[PDB]
């Protein structure tokens, strides 16, 4: 049977974790190719020479600050820090499931890189590493698929709070009351990256398509990420999308939206006393990505605004740094954690497609 | 009392029409919806007044509710008294509080905690209450006081109401509704 773990959104870091074993948790990194943790004895180095297929695979996607028995280079996806580590046998201890509820305890053997404790900085308290959920052979979903004899496919239901859901191994998508009409869009494999990409052909703010340059939105132009809570936008998309958003927001006897000094890392922030609300969250312009397949990925206030401190909420679209406007090697859009929250997401790397069911307002991933 | 409040969350996903003075609204979504809407009519401030309604409600092909819908300010709560529904019964998933009998049927009662979710005061943690009619119907009188009194045994404020409407909600599939609140 597929393997089920509960997902926690850590309040301090906004990162999502699952229990791994021994009260240790791992951070879900949907663009990460490795599982890595700190280790002690009883995670002994595997019998893996550095010319074998497994070792070259473990080093297939070197992190920027890292060139090249086996030694892999685990990467902290928040700080960008990396370090040399050995591959070792470890246990992923969870439950099986016949849908969404636990059935039996299960202990799944997986290969993880053993990282030094310094690599834990910027991760949640109680986390000992990172669970990579990218499309590559040593990521957690692929390893669960081979060890538990289930599908190379996983489901995420990331919570805003309370326990969400991660299921590794496929089967029918649970909660048909919410997912029976689940839309799908193709997963696009990009050269040199294990990450999950999809294709948006349009972006709409309110009911009005955002004018983007020709070719700006391309095949595989939207990446998925759990590293940040907000969306990153390449500059050529950032400018027209933010201008459309701020103009529409400004045009809504209640207070009129009032901009305030930005709180890093955000660029555009508002006095929360000047924002309304509705059943989707803050009453700000809806944003939709029209995806290949004909369905839209929707953002409402709960997805497009981040509460940063008392009195201030920031727009969850942040301009990429170090990427020129119109640079097709970079994604146009990187969706983040708060835009995936309260969606049931079916990452099917066998059929190469992503199912995305936004839950209706009266429910959510937490407690599902 | 006379209608003074229009509930319109994503009414634009179908054809929402209403007339506050006549107490009527209709919502057609026969082309289907792929997002959640909640539409209806009622009052800026709810009360324990009985609500009498008549409806044509066709939702066999939809995940949908026909329900009294509203909020309580404190303790913060979202609630539904579901008179009829489509392909999903909302007390299947939730913590049971037993039953309450009102207006000719047993209702199943359930509750849930809603953590860090949208509310009438922004992102919040609050309680949700459902009463779901066992013998579904599309017209009658809802003696809301009977529901509110029972939920008050389980944390419902039963006072300090925010808005309260007769509503149609759907988030999948296709259907139609026409409602009169007498």
């Amino acid at each position: 049977l597929p393997v089920l773990a509960p997902v926690t959104k850590d309040p301090a870091t906004s990162l999502y974790t699952i229990p791994f074993h021994d009260g240790a948790s791992l951070v879900l990194d949907v663009a990460g190719p490795l599982v890595w943790s700190t280790c002690d004895g009883g995670q002994p180095p595997a019998e893996i020479p550095c010319s074998s297929p497994t070792c070259l695979l473990a080093n297939a996607y070197p992190a920027p600050g890292c060139p090249a028995p086996c030694t892999a280079y685990p990467y902290n996806p928040v700080s960008g820090a990396c370090a040399a580590g050995s591959l070792s046998h470890t246990r992923f201890v969870a439950n099986t499931t016949d849908g969404s509820k636990p059935v039996s305890k299960v202990n799944v053997g997986v290969l993880a890189a053993c990282a030094p404790s310094k690599l834990l900085a910027s991760l949640p308290r109680g986390s000992t590493g990172v669970a990579g959920l990218a499309n590559s052979g040593l990521a957690l979903p692929a390893q669960v698929a081979s060890a538990q004899k289930v599908a190379n496919r996983f489901l995420l239901c990331l919570p805003t709070g309370g326990p969400g859901v991660a299921i590794f191994g496929g089967g029918p998508v649970p909660w048909p009351q919410f997912t029976q009409s689940m839309p799908y869009t193709p997963l696009v494999t990009k050269g040199g990256s294990p990450a999950h990409y999809i294709s948006a052909r349009s972006i709409v703010v309110g009911d009005t398509r955002v004018p983007v340059p020709e070719g700006a939105l391309a095949t595989g132009g939207v990446m998925l990420s759990t590293r940040l809570p907000y969306v990153l936008l390449r500059p050529d998309v950032y400018r027209p999308l933010m201008d459309a958003f701020t103009k529409a927001l400004a045009a809504q006897g209640a207070p009129v939206a009032r901009a305030v000094e930005a709180v890093a890392p955000f660029g555009v922030c508002y006095d929360t006393k000047t924002l309304g609300n509705n059943l989707g969250g803050y009453a700000v312009p809806n944003v939709q990505l029209g995806l290949d397949g004909g369905s839209d990925w929707t953002m409402t206030g709960k997805n497009s605004m981040v509460d940063v401190k008392q009195g201030t909420a920031c727009v969850a679209f942040v301009e990429m740094k170090g990427v020129a406007a119109g640079d097709g090697r970079a994604p146009a859009v990187i969706l983040g954690g708060a835009q995936m929250e309260d969606f049931v997401l079916d990452f099917d790397m066998e059929k190469k497609r992503l199912g995305f069911s936004r839950l209706p307002h009266f429910t959510g991933c937490g407690g599902l | 009392a006379g209608i003074n409040y229009v509930q319109n969350y994503n009414g634009n996903l179908g054809d929402f029409t209403y007339d506050e003075s006549a107490g009527t609204f209709s919502m057609y979504w026969e082309d289907g919806v792929s997002s959640d809407f909640v539409v209806g009519l009622g009052w800026t401030t709810g009360s324990s007044n009985a609500i009498t309604y008549s409806a044509e409600y066709s939702a066999s092909g939809s995940s949908s509710y026909l329900a009294v819908y509203g909020w309580v300010n404190y303790p913060q709560a979202e609630y539904y008294i579901v008179e009829d529904y489509g392909d999903y019964n909302p007390c299947s998933s939730a913590t049971s509080l037993g039953t309450v009998y009102s207006d000719g049927s047993t209702y199943q009662v359930c509750t849930d905690t809603r953590t860090n979710e949208p509310s009438i005061t922004g992102t919040s943690t609050f309680t949700q209450y459902f009463s779901v009619r066992e013998s579904t119907r599309t017209s009658g009188t809802v003696t809301v006081a009977n529901h509110f009194n029972f939920w008050a045994q389980h944390g419902f404020g039963n006072s300090d109401f925010n808005y309260q409407v007769m509503a149609v909600e759907a988030w999948s599939g296709a259907g139609s509704a026409s409602v009169t609140i007498s």
